């Protein structure tokens, strides 16, 4: 819905202001890391299936109450859903990393996620653990500090995008808490 | 399965045997509809590929089903003919609805009343009135499942909104047939990350579409409205009212209390001798069977049963509104407040010891199964 | 779940009618069939630890590759996870002998197997080798009745046919 | 207790009182032959609904002018009010049987009955004929000489209470003479 | 097993109380006349919805000012509350017929009900007539001398149970007045 | 949904336990009254149209306040609804007699029946009296004590199924109370 | 039509799957029930002219008002229409004793009865007077076996409950 260029136009629509040379250079800096953001989204979706499968099994291996019967990841259909439930979280933070602001996931992924997991009986403390693994791994890829997979890049700074995707992964955690 | 060109099946109207398939998808409804310019574009058969036609049929007709790859082969039967052009996408959702994968997550698991409300949510993309339910609940009583899904797909409301080539979606048309019918549609259709499977009782539109008044709550309609049409009103003002309609909409807090069933109880300081307000209106719910030697006697305490406000409506007001000709012949004022009151001895039966008698005065009127 | 009763009760309800004389006739078969399959259940429940022990390692005897490092069986505990992974399958075919239909096997063991065994790299050909080792090891005079060996084998190959 | 039973009657409002079994044996000791007298009231008021529905029906079969149009038992407003005066004689003679006096019968019921029957046009020669059937009905019930409903009883003699109620029924008829 | 019945009727932590097959004859040997006492409650609770709808309408057709403007059974917020309150008296008195004690009836149902009805402005003139119909309605069902419904029973006498509820309805008439 | 066979697996699924020979004989006892259950459902749907038409008209003939105008069962549409409304209760209790446990009608018929009848304005005390007639005739058929219709059967005891259907019909009554 | 086979082979097709062990078990009931009802069909086919002669007239013995002029029975030939109009029902009870379900009874005799019997002024109470007169005259020693008379009565009252 709203990207990063369209975020400042609704900040300027509330003032009825022509967007000009006092904040275009703040948006010209966004295009200055245009390729830095562009390589960052590609590294998330490069190893995207190994992202979520390590993340949900790391949530299982620290808490085996879900594999116990009565747990919410006991049966085979629910593990197939929980592999796919965390995949949609990766699919929308990769949208919001590309769009530059948390607007595309806040209404398509977060609007309605809390009452779906309450009425299902999903343990909310475990899904907090499930997405915080994905916070620690998405900053491990775009800082190129992944130990088992190193990708080649043009060398430089990328920690401004590291707090960007880490701000998104606490937005999915706040709406489920 | 039938033919590589088939516009309509089952020969319900006579003029479908001569009816062509639509050569192009139908247009949008011609009213203004300020909401739909913020909405995403509708997906049809002849603009989009089979990767996203299958997803939006899962996102609208299946609700949010999470069909697996080994799950739903009946849909994989019906999808394999739609890619071959063997049936239109209007007939495809008829084949989806009549299939058992639609039945085994919406028909057997939901309730009888909720199955109709989910059918208007999936097929027509709205929520019905009470008269639309009452004509659809008799098809589930006399004709069953297959004729009830025929009432949506062979209706004229479907063919004007979508036709033969357009996937079902929430059609904002601006000028509606009722002002309720906008916001009951909107409440029935939330956005992403919601399904129908956890709410085995839906319980909120099952009691707004039940009585024809008591339109639903505003935060239950400001929630799924689109964006730059909700904002500056969902930062923290109605946001805590939302994050509540969500812990109540989730887990299905039954709206006997605040929605319909609206009784001004007395304050807790008024009785105070029949105290402990957890209790207060509890009775023994006793049941006997007395059949053979398995008949049991299940004496439960019942819950706080409320005055039902319609059994007190039919009777005590509509019923027994007699009380006529009450001059009752006022002659001689020796009485006192008790004109004709018998002493009314009433001997509690003399089981030979530890059983005793008390008396009470009362005004006595002869009944209507009495003299002549 | 998907039993013979839930087949005919939901079909009588999807037609919207009473239980007709076909539906009362369908349950009359279960008197003639539960006398054979319920003693196959207690022969499975009284011998469930042996049929996981000496038949779960036959997948490793056939597929001796996967105890190599970098693969699906790394250490000793994932092999202990693997004998837990097949004990649920032998629980579920015990859970379908007692029902009479294939009800508890589909949504609890089958539905979603194409997803979780593809993402977690679990080879389904090593699953079905352990199950078909149990399938051809049935016989009349030792194991069970001559009739219960038909239907106990008739649930196991449905697990073969759904996993492959 | 009998003063508490006096508080049931005279209060000019609806009131009710019972007597427990510890308090009951004090009442049987205070009154004389009270197991007959508690059986005496219970013979009458268990058949009181047929007693007034036969006596005022027997008043009609001896004087059919009350079902003439314009007669005083013609409409069902008046017919139900004739049985309402029929029962309220019968309760007030039963408590007068129960207390053993007639002072509650005079002061609560019969003070002002002549002043209210002439003012209402009630036929006093016909209502004396109605209460004399109820005198004749109650002496059959008190001696178990009813021909239809005969009741079980601890045997003995209760002809002293047969003469007690006939001294109560003519006190009604002398009050409306 | 009556402790289990008495603990659930004073609203302790159980939800309901079921009596089995072997416990039911154990309950029948506990109280006296266990076959007739279970038949008496089965006559009451099968017609509880008919009895309180007749007794409230019997209360209105005696004193018709309750549904006049200014009455207590005008404004059908109140009229559904009075139709509730007749059922709560009938459901507590049918337990006391089953248990054989009025001890549940005095401490759960009747203490402070005189104080509650003067605080709510409930008139005690008509509320006694609501109970006095329901005494006569319950005592006609027990000896099967109802006018319309004649229910089938094993034949015999039930008048010891019929005078038991007249003592139990008199305790409602004592505690309201 | 859950039949009598699948009720003992979901109790055993929470324990992760194999179904063994300690409770299989309890399930093999259920198959021993297989033909006893099978004739019982056939005797219910034999006279099923005469079941509900005697039940609703019996509810009318004891409480004629719904036929009065303003009543719930006044007009010709709502009586056609009410003859249909009691027919669904007969249709789903007969499913629970065939399935052996109250699990098919609990989540389909009773789930949301309470606020459906409140919001439409169904008199809930008359709905108790509606299905209590359907309780007392369901045990009248499967014990074959029905006077006007006697059906031939193989002789034996069937009172274990009579407590089964009488435990279903007050589950409907508790879900609507 | 709606048999016990076509119930479970359409519910397997609407799910889109193979005939499982729940579907194979329902046909095993037909081994135990076809000995009972196929004897009843031969007792019905060998006595069909008797059970419409001395049982079709019993509606007219109950309803002698129908033979009045201006009614549904006017002349001799509509009474000869009527015994044909009842013999088609007894052919249909014979047509469903050999199926096992209520298949040929529904769309051939029931589905559409509320239309043609209301428009042409035929009282359906005088239909079910003739049908239930055949229902109460079943007995074990003369007519059939003890089990055939249960099922033959179980298809008659389904026709009573459909028309009433
Ligand atoms: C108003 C003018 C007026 C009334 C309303 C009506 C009230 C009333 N009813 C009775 C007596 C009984 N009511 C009974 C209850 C029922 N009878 C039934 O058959 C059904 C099942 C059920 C609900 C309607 C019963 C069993 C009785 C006793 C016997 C009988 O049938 O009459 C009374 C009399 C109470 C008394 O005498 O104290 C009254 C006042 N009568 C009105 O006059
Ligand atoms: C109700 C049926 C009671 C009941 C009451 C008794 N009535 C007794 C006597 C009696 N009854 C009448 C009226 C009756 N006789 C008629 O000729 C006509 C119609 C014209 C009617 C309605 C009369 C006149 C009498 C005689 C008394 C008198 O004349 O004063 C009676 C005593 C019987 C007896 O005399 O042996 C009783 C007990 N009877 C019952 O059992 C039920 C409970
Ligand atoms: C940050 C998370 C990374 C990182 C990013 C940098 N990228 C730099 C230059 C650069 N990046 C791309 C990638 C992008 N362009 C494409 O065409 C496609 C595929 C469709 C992708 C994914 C390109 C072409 C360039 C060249 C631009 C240029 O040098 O002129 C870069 C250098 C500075 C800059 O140009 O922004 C950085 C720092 N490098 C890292 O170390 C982390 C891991
Ligand atoms: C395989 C042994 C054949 C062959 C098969 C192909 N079939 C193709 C499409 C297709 N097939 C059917 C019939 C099938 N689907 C049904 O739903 C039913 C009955 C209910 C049946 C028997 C349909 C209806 C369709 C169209 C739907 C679709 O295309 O998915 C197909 C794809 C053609 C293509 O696009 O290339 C193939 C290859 N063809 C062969 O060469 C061997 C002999
Ligand atoms: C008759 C014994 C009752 C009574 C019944 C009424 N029910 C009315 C509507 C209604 N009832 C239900 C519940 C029932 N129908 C179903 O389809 C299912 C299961 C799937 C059940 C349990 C529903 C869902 C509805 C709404 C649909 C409809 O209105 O047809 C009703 C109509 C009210 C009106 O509009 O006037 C009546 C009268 N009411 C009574 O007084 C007796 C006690
Ligand atoms: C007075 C209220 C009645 C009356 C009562 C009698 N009932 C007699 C026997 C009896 N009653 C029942 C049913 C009861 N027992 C239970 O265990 C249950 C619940 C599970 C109930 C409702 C049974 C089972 C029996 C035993 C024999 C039978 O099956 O009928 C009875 C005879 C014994 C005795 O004299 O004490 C009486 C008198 N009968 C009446 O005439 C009034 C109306
Ligand atoms: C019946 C056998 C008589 C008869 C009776 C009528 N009485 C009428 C009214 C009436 N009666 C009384 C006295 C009565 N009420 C009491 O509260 C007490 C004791 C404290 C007694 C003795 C009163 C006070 C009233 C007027 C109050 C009222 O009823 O509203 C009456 C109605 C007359 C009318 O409606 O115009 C009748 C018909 N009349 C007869 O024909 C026979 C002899
Ligand atoms: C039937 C197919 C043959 C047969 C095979 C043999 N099995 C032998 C030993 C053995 N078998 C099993 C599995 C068995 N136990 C079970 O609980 C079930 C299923 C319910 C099965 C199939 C086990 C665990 C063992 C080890 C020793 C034991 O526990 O009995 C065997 C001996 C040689 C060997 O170990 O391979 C043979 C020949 N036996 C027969 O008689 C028929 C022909
Ligand atoms: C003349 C009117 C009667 C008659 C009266 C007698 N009753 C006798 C004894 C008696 N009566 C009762 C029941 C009564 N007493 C009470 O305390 C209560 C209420 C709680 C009532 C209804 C009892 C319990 C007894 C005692 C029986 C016993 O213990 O054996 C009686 C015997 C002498 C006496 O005790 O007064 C007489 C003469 N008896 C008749 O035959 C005519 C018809
Ligand atoms: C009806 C026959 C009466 C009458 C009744 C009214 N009661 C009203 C409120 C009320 N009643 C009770 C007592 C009842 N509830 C219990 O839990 C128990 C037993 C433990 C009993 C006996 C309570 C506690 C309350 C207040 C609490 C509440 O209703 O939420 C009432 C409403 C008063 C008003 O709104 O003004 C009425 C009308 N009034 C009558 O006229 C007849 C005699
Ligand atoms: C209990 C509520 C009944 C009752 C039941 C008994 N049935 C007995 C035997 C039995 N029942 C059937 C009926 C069933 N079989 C069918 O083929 C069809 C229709 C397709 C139905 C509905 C059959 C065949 C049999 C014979 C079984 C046999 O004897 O081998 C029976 C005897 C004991 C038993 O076998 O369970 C009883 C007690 N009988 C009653 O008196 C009540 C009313
Ligand atoms: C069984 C309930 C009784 C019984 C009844 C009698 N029936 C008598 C004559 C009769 N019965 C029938 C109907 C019969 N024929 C059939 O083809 C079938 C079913 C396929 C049935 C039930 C007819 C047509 C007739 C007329 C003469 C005849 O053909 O038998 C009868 C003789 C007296 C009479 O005519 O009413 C009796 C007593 N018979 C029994 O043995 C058991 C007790
Ligand atoms: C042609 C001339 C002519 C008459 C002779 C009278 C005849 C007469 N009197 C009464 C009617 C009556 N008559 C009496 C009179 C008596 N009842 C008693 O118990 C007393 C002993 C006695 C009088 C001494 C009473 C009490 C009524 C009923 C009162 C009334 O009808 O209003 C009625 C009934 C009227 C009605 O139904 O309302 C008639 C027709 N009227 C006439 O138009
Ligand atoms: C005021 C009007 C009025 C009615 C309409 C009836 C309605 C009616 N019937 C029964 C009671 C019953 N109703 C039936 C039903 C039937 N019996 C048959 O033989 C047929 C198959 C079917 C009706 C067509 C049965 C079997 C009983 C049990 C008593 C009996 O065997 O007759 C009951 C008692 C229910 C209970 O005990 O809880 C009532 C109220 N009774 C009334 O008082």
């Amino acid at each position: 819905m709203l990207d990063a260029f369209s975020r400042v136009v609704v900040n300027s629509d509330a003032k009825a202001a022509y967007v000009g040379g006092s904040d275009l250079q703040a948006l010209k800096s966004f295009i200055a890391d245009g390729n830095k953001r562009l390589d960052a989204v590609n590294s998330i979706v490069s190893n995207a299936s190994c992202m979520v499968s390590d993340a949900v099994s790391g949530m299982i291996c620290e808490n085996p109450g879900l594999i116990s019967p009565g747990g919410n990841c006991y049966t085979n259909r629910r593990m197939a859903a929980c592999l796919r439930d965390g995949e949609i979280i990766l699919r929308y933070v990769s949208y919001a990393l590309l769009a530059g602001d948390a607007s595309v996931l806040e209404d398509r992924c977060l609007n309605g996620l809390k009452e779906t997991y309450i009425a299902l009986g999903v343990p909310t403390n475990s899904s907090i653990r499930a997405v915080s693994i994905m916070k620690a791994q998405a900053v491990a890829f775009i800082t190129n500090t992944a130990t088992e997979r190193k990708m080649s890049f043009a060398a430089g700074d990328c920690t401004s995008l590291a707090s960007e995707v880490a701000s998104y992964f606490d937005r999915v955690g706040a709406a489920i808490s | 399965l039938t033919l590589p060109g088939t516009a309509e099946t089952n020969l319900a109207v006579p003029s479908n045997a001569v009816r062509k398939v639509q050569p192009y998808p139908i247009a949008k409804p011609p009213s203004y509809s300020s909401v739909d310019s913020l909405r995403p574009a509708r997906v049809s058969r002849m603009d989009a590929d089979w990767a996203t036609i299958y997803e939006q049929v899962r996102r609208q007709v299946m609700g949010n089903a999470y069909v697996m790859e080994g799950e739903a082969p009946d849909i994989d039967v019906a999808f394999s003919q739609l890619k071959g052009g063997n049936l239109t996408v209007r007939e495809f959702v008829r084949a989806v609805g009549k299939s058992a994968s639609y039945r085994t997550r919406f028909m057997e698991a939901k309730s009888s009343y909720n199955f109709v409300l989910l059918n208007f949510k999936h097929f027509l993309g709205r929520a019905p009135t009470q008269e639309e339910v009452s004509t659809h609940i008799q098809i589930l009583a006399t004709s069953g499942l297959e004729a009830e899904i025929d009432s949506y797909i062979d209706s004229d409301e479907y063919k004007a909104l979508f036709g033969d080539h357009v996937v079902p979606y929430v059609v904002y048309r601006g000028t509606y047939l009722s002002s309720e019918r906008f916001n009951r549609m909107v409440k029935a259709n939330p956005g992403g990350a919601t399904s129908d499977k956890a709410k085995s009782n839906l319980n909120m539109i099952a009691t707004v579409a039940a009585d024809l008044p008591t339109d639903a709550i505003d935060v239950m309609r400001g929630l799924p409205s689109p964006i730059t049409s909700e904002t500056l009103a969902f930062g923290t003002a109605y946001y805590w009212a939302k994050v509540e309609k969500e812990a109540s909409e989730g887990r299905s807090a039954s709206p006997i209390g605040e929605k319909i069933g609206k009784f001004d109880h007395a304050p807790i300081s008024t009785y105070t001798s029949l105290c402990s307000y957890d209790k207060v209106n509890k009775a023994p719910q006793i049941s006997v069977t007395n059949v053979g030697s398995d008949e049991h006697s299940y004496v439960s305490v019942t819950s706080k049963y409320i005055a039902p406000d319609m059994a007190a409506a039919a009777q005590m007001l509509a019923d027994c509104q007699k009380y006529k000709a009450g001059g009752n012949a006022p002659t001689g004022k020796w009485m006192k407040y008790y004109p004709g009151t018998t002493v009314n001895m009433a001997p509690y039966i003399s089981l030979n010891d530890t059983g005793s008698d008390s008396s009470r005065t009362v005004s006595v009127t002869l009944d209507k199964v009495k003299i002549s | 779940m998907k039993s013979v009763i839930t087949t005919v009760v939901s079909a009588a309800d999807a037609a919207g009618r009473f239980p007709s004389n076909s539906d009362l006739e369908s349950i009359q078969g279960n008197i003639q069939r539960s006398a054979a399959r319920l003693e196959a259940a207690e022969k499975l429940a009284g011998n469930h630890e042996a049929v996981v022990k000496e038949a779960g390692d036959a997948c490793f005897a056939k597929y001796a590759y996967l105890k190599n490092p970098g693969e699906a069986g790394e250490n000793q505990e994932k092999i202990n996870k693997c004998y837990r992974d097949v004990d649920h399958y032998m629980r579920l075919v015990n859970y379908c002998l007692v029902v009479g239909g294939t009800g508890p096997l589909d949504e609890w063991g089958i539905a979603g197997a194409r997803e979780v065994y593809r993402t977690l790299n679990l080879p389904t050909s090593a699953y079905v080798a352990s199950i078909a080792y149990t399938r051809d090891r049935l016989c009349v005079p030792r194991d069970m009745s001559a009739q219960a060996g038909v239907e106990f084998s008739a649930y196991l190959d449905y697990l073969i046919n759904a996993l492959s």
